[PDB]
């Protein structure tokens, strides 16, 4: 897994890659990895598959009544102090490691956390197996006033170095841009660059070919009137 | 790490540099480990991430809760808070805190609560993995009553030689000045502090 | 407390168990019946750790005796099965859980039917034609792979059981002291005195 | 202390009565009416709506009919609310049996249960009773084709023929009268409609204050069916029993 | 006639514990007032030391909740207390949880939340209170928002409590019916001091010394309460014009 | 200490009739009026914003409140009774259904989880009824549009039209006498208001009139774009605006 | 009236007639008398029978070695009571090898008593008790009520008619106090003082009942022929 | 030891032109001991078909489990549930037993009734959800399913066309393991038709 | 009617009757006072002697909280005690977290908040005592006096019991004659003689005299009981006043 986090003028944006892995098969190979926390709070997940959807669900669904409850718009500091601590609590048994943007009346914000619940403040994060790939490219082209066009093209060349790179990364890259003032514009599949070409054959059977030795009609009607 | 805290004339300045490591990989090289549980009372971190943020964000809520009932609490009263959660919690904290702050009263303080949650009242104090290379530069340089400018120099040259020495620390100086005056945020980068 | 065997013929099942119990180096018995009555139609054999097997054996007896006074009513064989197989898989995500396998022959008087359900202490169930627990299987299913007729009389069940309890006899390290051997039809449960 | 407010929901009278139980079953007596009548080839359950408006949505609406599993259907008296909370915990039990046993609970098993439950709000806890009847209407693969009732005390019969809520003296006598044993579903739902066409406390009977169902073994070959009625089969039943 | 002492329904549908802790609310005969500046809020409320033995620097109605929320209440002081002190663990939990400043709307709603509670639950008994919070909220800007015995609460452009509230709501009304505007049309907080001392002045028909008033202040970051000096530089400004 | 009230409080009467409730619902008769009405393309739910003092903003007041994106409610009654329902429906929406199945629930499995909060309450120890009426409106996929009726006894009732509170009897009638299963949205929001007017007595006007929708989805409200099947909520309030720019076709 | 259904309610003056009632069980109950010197703590207590088959009812308890007290009253109270001192003592000791204080053990028991007069459901202790002891400040005297109210003195008496008693021992106040190293007459002032209560009856061999307690003289009673001597 | 691997079995789902396939090998045993030939992997609710691989106690234990929770879901919501809610609930199902997970490999197949849009979805034993559009794989030859299916599925096969695809790519793949095979079963799912055939293969 | 006999009902004036009732057992007990002076406060109590056979000085009422407290009350003996007890926990609670001894102000409202909290519930009867307390702490001297209902204030001096109207007009003397302040040793005197103008109201019996004090300067702001030669020149002082 490779996803990131830049700054930049007017808000912030996320990126990740798209393969899920179990072990050194390929389990998914567009698998969606920027989750909802809120309208405008976006995060993306490395780690334990199940426990970044899940915890990042709770919080979402408790930060929705909460604004409900507040009648407020959700803020980022929210989210990230109730992730921290139900993270901590855990003691690293719930292998969450998030990175969380968003925006909000106090402005837009970029926050990573461990799964033992510490937090981070930063202008450009990257998470993942394939992190080292992504923060040498943010380490090299990352400078302060970036521009919305020079931000998203900053995340996503982070990602693409996570999907040559790193093993653990590949296929696509989607992307998030929070702006201030603006809706959330959610990006699915923002680049492409890992069509399979096509087969050298076409594998399609001839019709009898598999040998059977019963058939019948399956019921899943309910039981029937008369 | 390394952190520190120093008492002056004028109050107590807190140090610290601003790298975390998971292992030999650089996770945040632009760290703030110079934590502010109230007004004028801050502490340096060092040890589990996880466990000295969740400590002093405890600590600040009780101090929010006790400012609410009976005013401004002592520095002391704030260590002994931070040394509760660690002394109780021994068995499951990695946790090394040096807290620090200005009373009109009392002036600066410094206190320093290692690893088993005791706590030690003292002069000056330093802690994290990269203390160790300047316990003898910081016993034979410290004085007393010392100026803010001579404390800053001190302060500077030492975490230097700590950062110098010591991978596990790094990056920039960060620095909190607690006086009368308020509360004052420095910072210094490598090119400044490498070449003294 | 490690040989169990079951045979589901035409009209009955049978139940085979071993007689010995052995405590450390010492044969204590060899007289040991490893069954349970559940109700007059149904029987359980057991084996797996020392005191589990009849501390389970008992409760799980003593539960549908319960249920037979409650409804004035025999529940069914797969009825049984299903109590029983849930028990376990209960038991087995439990602090210490009950390491105990189970084979249950019943009659079933509704649909005049035998049937034979294999449970281990896991709760897998399955229903077979013929089962074991253990090691037993190793040395008999391929004799009763080969012998095998859903329409076998009562008399044929028992002389594919003696030819299995031969080849046990033979190629199996440890003295188990024979079987007592359960049949169980339409009539109820008996047992064959002589085997 | 708290001793002084309590009204003590759990005590018998001095003829040996409990007083909220009787309470409650006077309660139910104002509630519409619900029959049930059994038969030899299916169950019948007939009941009528309290006063209804022109503006209730009623394909849409249950306050009388209601489906503990594909079985088993009970017809409520009484306090909707309380009814549901219990149909709830009789739905529960019988997926707890069918999972425990793989089988489907038999009719008498789950009426006890829920029978067992009334009860203990009478003998302990200090509250206060539920103030609903319930009319059963089952089958399994032992006793077939089965009625029963229970009421706040928790006291279960079973019944050829029943009815609770309002007007039940005057519609059991009905029942009694009309009602014979080698009697089928068609013939019953006529009697079940006639009979609350004269108890009716309403001017007259409409498909609009009913609702309706039937378990028949009218199910493609052995098995069951349970049928509860829309409105405009309500309406269609009326006309082809002469009613309206 | 025991649905008069527990809060259960009369037969009118009412709720007599509620109402008869409304008529305790009035128990210290002080009368509270509250208004918005531009970038402030201001309460005042009457101070009545009648005993002289006495430390009148401990006689007081007016709670520092947070350090953004400030509180005046009407009713008997240990009520008060408590309700104070319970104010003051919410806003320090709700900081705590969910990494922001309690808003003073979001606090006024658990507090009623809380005295809904005691109006359906038998066991607990109402506070004999009506609680006015006031602030200058981050997003919301200057607040004020009251709670009641009843567990009703609303916010206010302007707002008054105590045996003469009737007195002070008209006078207020009046003054931003002339207005037009939902506030104090004024630069420094000093001055929405001295109106609303000066408008409590003309409504009940008495006149102050320094000791017979308290004054809280809301600005942005921080509640504060005036001291009996800073009240009297108050009275001295009115008086000269 | 300890709540020592572990006994009912809402017990029946030798007549069969349970007090508390019958008591909770001379509370709803006193209860402001509040409606709703049913169309083919959606549902309205409207009610008369009570100010009780013109220094109080009545904005800050919140009579009709979202419980899901396509679920609303309205009252009337004891409004402190039915803001604290309103947390409990909210929050029951997530715990007992959202959690589980990743959707929100459908409008009469929302309206059942608050009439069993309502029942307990009737039930339980140490409490008294809630002193509230509730008008439920709602849509979800398979259902369709569906207003709900929720009364302090816990017992809930489907309408095609209702009103509930001071002047139900005669607003009922009304409504009686304007419905058709013909109606479209704009024309059940017409109806609302001019049912509403009779019951009210001083100004009526978007001020002091609180009416919300539930209709067709609201992208612009969703405050995200990207995902296609995400489509926005069906709940909407109408602003002071809206509704007094239809006063004037009235 | 209308006040005294339960403890947890004052009536309209502010008294709690529920612990006034547990106070009226005392009178009734049979007389017992204590008094001290600078030396030694005696308490002396009226047994009362059932009848003439029955035996007389058992009136003083030891608490500890160096502590014990006499009861009047419901004697099931006095046995929770005297349990609980028992507890205390024995506390003490084990933890801090220290003897329990006879004024720290009367704190104790008016705390005890306390929670049982201000909660709901409880009811306060029917009876009274006398407690003496003797600590590292010398002899010591305590009188218990139900109430709470521990009060230390030189000499009192408890019961129906104790006020004879008490009246004796008011004015024999200068007297008794200077009895130091004398057990033997010390229990005769506590016998003259019980007999200033008796009417009708007598004390004999099976009716007094008599305890000691002093410096050299661990806590120990006598019964029967043993206080024939006093007789 | 390893609670994944002691019963063995696979299942396999692939998505088609207006129809889904679901497919389960038969075997059940305990490590090299064949114990049962006629251990059937994949249950129905409604119109939804569940495939469950791993732990065969955890198995039967989930498919009741689900049975006992889709009845409820009807009897309440008046309408059967439909394969999108129902790969939510199995999620949330699973992730309660985060640190005591059932072992499990289940799949989600079917067609939803009201869009009509064929559905697939797997998970692992935990509750993450993979929901993808081409094929779904499980159990102890999953790597060799993975092989087959990534060569021989193509998109918007017919019915008869998909049903000799995944039937090729179970087979196969049983073949290649040890574990897996001892008969199989292929379920071709259409909007309100559902034919079930029962494959010949090698008993070994 | 009927308010009255279920503490935390309001009355229909919103009054609770059985915190008044429990009033009427303060009034009916002893005479307690507290003076505060200009580094510290006294605390001072009347103790009936009941019989010749109490033995002196050996029934102490003033209690002490941690070491710079003073506590003393009328009404209820026992219930005082029970207050005690809790504001011991605490005290201790606080100085176990926090270190620092429990301000004054601290304490005053953690006996205010339990004693209010036994107005909220009718399975609990109110406190029967006023309770008169103080001491020092960081920011000085602080004197203050506790109502059944858990209403508390601070004061420059303070009555309750029978005698309380006598005291209060003797205490608003000493306010009137000493606004710069009255001193600690001053202020002991003072004590004794306002405790033997107050036993008028209870002139049947007569009484012992108790009194306490914590004081900066006197004490080190540890609390102290006034004893031999200190407290016979203010026995002295206070009957050569009385004649
Ligand atoms: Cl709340
Ligand atoms: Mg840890
Ligand atoms: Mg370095
Ligand atoms: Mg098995
Ligand atoms: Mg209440
Ligand atoms: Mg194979
Ligand atoms: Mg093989």
């Amino acid at each position: 897994t490779t996803i990131v986090g830049v700054k930049f003028n007017n808000g912030v944006v996320i990126a990740a890659d798209t393969r899920s892995t179990q072990g050194p098969i390929v389990a998914d190979k567009n698998c969606a990895k920027l989750h909802r926390i809120s309208p405008k709070i976006w995060c993306a997940g490395a780690g334990t598959a199940a426990d970044t959807e899940a915890v990042t669900q709770l919080i979402g669904s408790n930060i929705e009544l909460h604004s409900l409850y507040t009648s407020r718009e959700p803020r980022v500091v929210s989210a990230l102090q109730m992730l921290k601590q139900h993270l901590f609590k855990y003691q690293g048994h719930i292998g969450a490691y998030l990175i969380v943007a968003g925006v909000d009346p106090t402005g837009s914000h970029l926050f990573s956390i461990h799964a033992h619940g510490s937090t981070d403040v930063g202008y450009y994060l990257s998470l993942g197996s394939g992190s080292l790939a992504a923060m040498a490219v943010l380490e090299s082209h990352w400078k302060q006033d970036l521009t919305k066009e020079e931000a998203i093209k900053l995340a996503s060349d982070a990602i693409q170095a996570g999907i040559w790179n790193d093993l653990g990364s590949g296929s696509n890259v989607d992307v998030c841009v929070m702006e201030i003032g603006k809706d959330a514009e959610y990006l699915r599949n923002y680049l492409t660059p890992n069509v399979r070409e096509e087969k050298q054959k076409s594998y399609k059977f001839p019709r009898g070919t598999t040998a059977v030795l019963k058939e019948s009609i399956v019921n899943i009607c309910d039981i029937q009137e008369e | 790490t390394s952190i520190m805290a120093v008492t002056f004339k004028d109050g107590v300045i807190l140090g610290a540099d601003s790298r975390t490591t998971t292992g030999a990989y650089i996770a945040n090289r632009v760290t703030d480990k110079l934590t502010r549980v109230h007004d004028k009372i801050w502490c340096c971190r060092s040890g589990s991430a996880a466990d000295t943020q969740a400590i002093a964000d405890i600590v600040q809520y009780h101090l929010e809760l006790y400012t609410s009932q009976y005013g401004t609490p002592s520095t002391e009263t704030a260590a002994s808070v931070f040394k509760e959660l660690c002394y109780e919690n021994k068995d499951n904290l990695t946790a090394g805190i040096i807290v620090a702050g200005y009373d009109d009263k009392n002036k600066g303080e410094v206190y320093t609560i290692p690893l088993g949650g005791s706590v030690h009242k003292l002069p000056y104090a330093i802690a994290g993995s990269g203390s160790t290379f300047i316990y003898g530069y910081c016993d034979k340089n410290f004085r007393e009553n010392m100026s803010k400018e001579e404390t800053v120099d001190f302060i500077k040259h030492s975490l230097s030689q700590a950062i110098k020495w010591d991978g596990s620390s790094g990056g920039v100086i960060r620095m909190v000045v607690l006086t009368a005056a308020g509360v004052e945020r420095l910072i210094f980068y490598p090119d400044e502090y490498e070449q003294l | 407390m490690d040989i169990i065997l079951g045979i589901r013929v035409q009209d009955s099942v049978i139940l085979a168990s071993s007689k010995a119990v052995t405590r450390g180096i010492s044969v204590l018995k060899d007289s040991d019946d490893k069954t349970r009555q559940l109700s007059p139609h149904t029987l359980m054999s057991f084996a797996g750790e020392a005191g589990d097997t009849v501390q389970f054996a008992e409760y799980i007896q003593a539960n549908i005796q319960l249920y037979s006074i409650r409804e004035d009513y025999e529940l069914s064989p797969q009825a049984v099965s299903s109590f029983v197989r849930q028990e376990l898989a209960k038991s087995i995500r439990s602090r210490r859980p009950y390491q105990v396998n189970v084979l249950i022959g019943g009659y079933d008087k509704k649909k005049n039917k035998p049937e034979l359900y294999q449970i281990d202490y896991l709760g897998t169930k399955v229903e077979l034609p013929y089962g074991a627990h253990g090691y037993s299987g190793f040395y008999t299913f391929s004799l009763l792979d080969h012998h095998y007729r859903p329409d076998m009389t009562t008399e044929e069940g028992l002389d594919l059981l003696k030819l299995c309890v031969q080849e046990l006899e033979k190629r199996m390290p440890m003295d188990f002291k024979g079987v007592i051997v359960k049949i169980v039809d339409k009539d109820g449960i008996r047992q064959v005195d002589d085997f | 202390g708290s001793r002084r407010y309590d009204s003590r929901t759990t005590i018998f009278s001095p003829e040996g009565r409990l007083y909220q139980v009787e309470y409650a079953l006077e309660s139910i007596s104002h509630a519409g009416t619900a029959i049930g009548i059994m038969a030899s080839d299916g169950i019948v359950l007939a009941a009528e709506r309290k006063v209804t408006s022109t503006l209730l949505e009623q394909d849409t609406s249950t306050e009388k009919l209601y489906k503990l599993n594909d079985k088993i259907a009970v017809a409520v008296a009484g306090l909707t609310a309380d009814a549901e909370i219990l149909i709830n915990t009789a739905r529960i039990h019988a997926q707890n049996y069918l999972k425990t046993y793989n089988e489907d609970i038999p009719v008498e098993i789950l009426v006890r249960r829920l029978s067992d439950i009334k009860q203990g709000y009478t003998q302990h806890g200090g509250l206060r009773p539920f103030g609903v009847s319930f009319i059963y209407a089952g089958y399994d693969d032992r006793y077939g084709y089965q009625l029963y009732t229970s009421n706040p005390s928790g006291n279960y019969t079973g019944w050829k023929a029943i009815s609770v809520g309002a007007n039940t003296s005057a519609a059991q006598t009905l029942l009694q009268m009309d009602y014979k044993d080698d009697m089928k579903v068609d013939d019953a739902i006529e009697l079940a409609l006639k009979t609350l066409s004269k108890t009716t406390d309403s001017s007259a009977l409409t498909y609009d204050r009913l609702e309706f169902a039937t378990i028949r073994k009218g199910a493609n070959d052995g098995e069951v069916y349970q049928k509860i009625f829309k409105p405009q089969e309500i309406k269609d039943i009326l006309v082809k029993t002469g009613i309206t | 006639g025991y649905d008069r002492h527990i809060t259960i329904f009369s037969p009118e549908g009412r709720l007599y514990q509620v109402e008869y802790a409304f008529k305790a609310t009035n128990q210290t005969n002080i009368n509270s007032l509250a208004v918005r500046g531009k970038d402030c809020t201001v309460v005042i409320s009457q101070k009545k030391v009648p005993d002289k033995l006495l430390d009148p620097t401990t006689v007081s109605y007016i709670f520092c909740i947070s350090r953004t929320i400030g509180m005046v209440v009407n009713g008997p002081i240990p009520d008060a207390r408590n309700a104070a002190l319970r104010a003051k663990a919410e806003a320090a939990e709700f900081r705590y949880k969910y990494g922001y400043d309690m808003p003073c709307d979001v606090l006024a709603k658990r507090m009623a939340n809380l005295s809904q509670i005691y109006t359906q639950r038998a066991y607990m008994r109402p506070l004999g209170v009506i609680l006015t919070f006031v602030s200058v909220d981050e997003e919301l800007g200057p607040s004020i928002y009251k709670t009641d015995p009843a567990g009703y609460y609303v916010g206010y452009k302007a707002t008054a409590t105590g045996p003469k509230q009737q007195e002070i709501t008209t006078n207020l009304e009046n003054h931003f019916k002339k207005s037009k505007i939902d506030h104090i049309n004024e630069e420094s907080w000093e001055k929405v001091v001295e109106f609303a001392i000066t408008h409590m002045i003309d409504a009940l028909g008495t006149e102050f010394s320094k000791n017979d008033l308290e004054v809280g202040v809301a600005t942005k970051d921080k509640f504060f309460t005036l001291s009996a000096e800073n009240i009297e530089e108050r009275l001295v400004a009115i008086a000269e014009q | 200490m300890t709540d020592r009230y572990s006994f009912s409080l809402t017990t029946f009467s030798p007549s069969g009739k349970l007090g508390q409730i019958d008591y909770a619902l001379t509370a709803v008769k006193q209860g402001v009026t509040s409606l709703g009405i049913k169309a083919t393309n959606g549902v309205v739910i409207a009610t008369e914003k009570k100010s009780s003092s013109p220094l109080a903003m009545s904005e800050t007041l919140s009579k009709v409140s979202l419980l899901t994106p396509d679920i609303g409610a309205v009252y009337s009654g004891m409004g402190p009774d039915y803001r604290v329902l309103v947390d409990k429906s909210r929050k029951v929406a997530h715990t007992s259904y959202k959690r589980i199945y990743g959707e929100y629930p459908p409008t009469k499995l929302l309206v059942s989880e608050v009439a069993k909060i309502m029942q307990e309450a009737t039930q339980s120890g140490g409490v008294r009824p809630f002193g509230v009426s509730l008008l439920i409106a709602g849509h979800d996929e398979f259902n369709g549009f569906s207003l709900y009726q929720v009364d302090p006894s816990g017992s809930y009732f489907p309408w095609k039209a209702t009103a509930i509170g001071k002047g139900s009897v005669a607003a009922k009638t009304f409504l009686e006498k304007r419905w058709n299963d013909e109606l479209e949205l704009e024309d059940a929001i017409h109806i609302a208001l001019l049912t509403l007017k009779e019951s009210v007595e001083g100004e009526f006007n978007g001020d002091t009139i609180e009416l919300a929708i539930i209709g067709d989805e609201n992208p612009d409200l969703l405050g995200y774009t990207g995902i296609p099947t995400d489509k926005g909520p069906r709940f909407r309030k109408l602003t002071s605006q809206e509704i007094n720019d239809r006063l004037e076709a009235l | 009236n209308n006040y005294d259904g339960d403890t947890v309610t004052f009536s309209p003056t502010g008294r709690l007639f529920q612990v006034e009632y547990a106070l009226e069980a005392i009178k009734q109950g049979s007389v017992t008398v204590g008094l001290r010197s600078n030396t030694h703590a005696v308490l002396v207590a009226l047994k009362r029978n059932a009848d003439e088959l029955s035996s007389y009812q058992k009136k003083i308890i030891k608490c500890d070695e160096h502590m014990g007290l006499s009861l009047a009253g419901l004697a099931p109270d006095a046995r929770v009571l005297s349990n609980y001192l028992r507890q205390q003592c024995n506390y003490s000791s084990l933890v801090f090898n220290r003897k329990l204080a006879v004024e720290r053990a009367g704190h104790l028991l008016c705390d005890k008593a306390q929670k049982n007069t201000q909660s709901y459901g409880g009811r306060p202790y029917g009876v009274g008790l006398l407690i003496i002891g003797y600590d590292k400040s010398g002899a010591h005297l305590l009188e218990f009520q139900p109430s709470g109210n521990v009060t230390e003195l030189y000499g009192t008496a408890i019961g129906a008619r104790s006020q004879g008693a008490k009246t004796y021992l008011e004015r024999t106040l200068d007297t008794f106090i200077k009895i130091d190293g004398n057990p033997d007459e010390l229990i005769k002032a506590g016998v003259e003082a019980i007999s200033q209560s008796l009417r009708d009856e007598s004390l004999t061999v099976d009716n007094l009942s008599i305890a000691i307690v002093g410096k050299d003289t661990p806590f120990t009673i006598y019964d029967g022929e043993a206080v024939a001597k006093y007789i | 030891s390893d609670p994944s691997s002691i019963n063995g079995g696979i299942v396999v789902a692939m998505t088609g032109k207006d129809c889904v396939a679901i497919a389960c090998d038969l075997r059940l045993g305990s490590q090299s001991l064949g114990v049962s030939n006629k251990f059937e992997k994949i249950f129905h609710y409604g119109h939804v078909f569940l495939g469950i691989t791993g732990l065969a106690t955890d198995v039967t234990t989930l498919n009741e489990m689900f049975r006992y929770k889709t009845n409820l879901y009807k009897l309440k919501e008046e309408r059967a549930i439909e394969p999108e809610t129902f790969t939510q609930l199995v999620s949330s199902s699973l992730y309660e037993r985060r640190f005591g997970p059932y072992f499990v490999g289940p799949v989600v197949a079917g067609i939803n009734s009201k869009s009509g849009k064929p559905f697939i979805a797997g998970f692992d034993l935990i509750g993450c959800i993979d929901e993808a559009k081409d094929f779904i794989v499980s159990g102890t030859a999953s790597d060799q399913l993975f092989g087959m299916c990534e060569s021989l599925y193509e998109p918007n096969l017919e019915p008869e066309d998909l049903f000799e695809t995944i039937s090729q790519a179970l087979l196969n793949a049983a073949d290649r393991d040890a574990l897996s095979g001892w008969g199989a079963v292929v379920y071709i799912i259409k909007k309100d038709e559902v034919v079930k055939r029962y494959l010949k293969m090698r008993q070994d | 009617t009927g308010y009255d006999l279920s503490n935390s009902v309001f009355s229909p004036d919103g009054r609770n009757f059985q915190v008044e009732y429990a009033v009427k057992a303060v009034e009916n007990g002893t005479t307690s006072i507290g003076i505060k002076c200009n580094d510290g406060v006294v605390f001072a109590v009347e103790k009936l002697i009941t019989s010749k056979l109490l033995v002196p000085q050996k029934n102490v009422k003033i209690q002490v909280v941690d070491r710079h407290i003073g506590c003393v009350y009328s009404g209820l003996i026992p219930d005082g005690r029970h207050l005690v007890n809790r504001g011991r926990e605490e005290a201790a609670s606080f100085k176990k977290l926090y270190k620092t001894p429990i301000p004054i102000p601290a304490f005053a409202d953690r006996l205010g908040q339990y004693v209010q909290a036994h107005t909220l519930y009718n399975s609990v009867r109110p406190f029967g005592v006023s309770t008169i307390f103080g001491g020092v702490d960081k920011n000085g001297a602080h004197l203050y006096m506790l109502e059944p209902s858990g209403s508390y204030w601070g004061y420059k001096g303070a009555a309750t019991g029978k005698g309380r109207q006598s005291a209060k007009a003797e205490l608003e003397k000493l306010v009137d004659h000493h606004p710069e302040g009255l001193s600690a040793r001053e202020a002991v005197k003072q004590a004794a003689k306002i405790i033997y103008l107050a036993h008028e109201d209870n002139k049947e019996k007569d009484f012992e005299l108790e009194i306490s004090w914590c004081s900066l300067s006197e004490t080190n702001g540890l609390h102290k009981f006034v004893k031999g030669d200190l407290l016979q020149e203010a026995i002295d002082f206070a009957q050569k006043e009385i004649n």
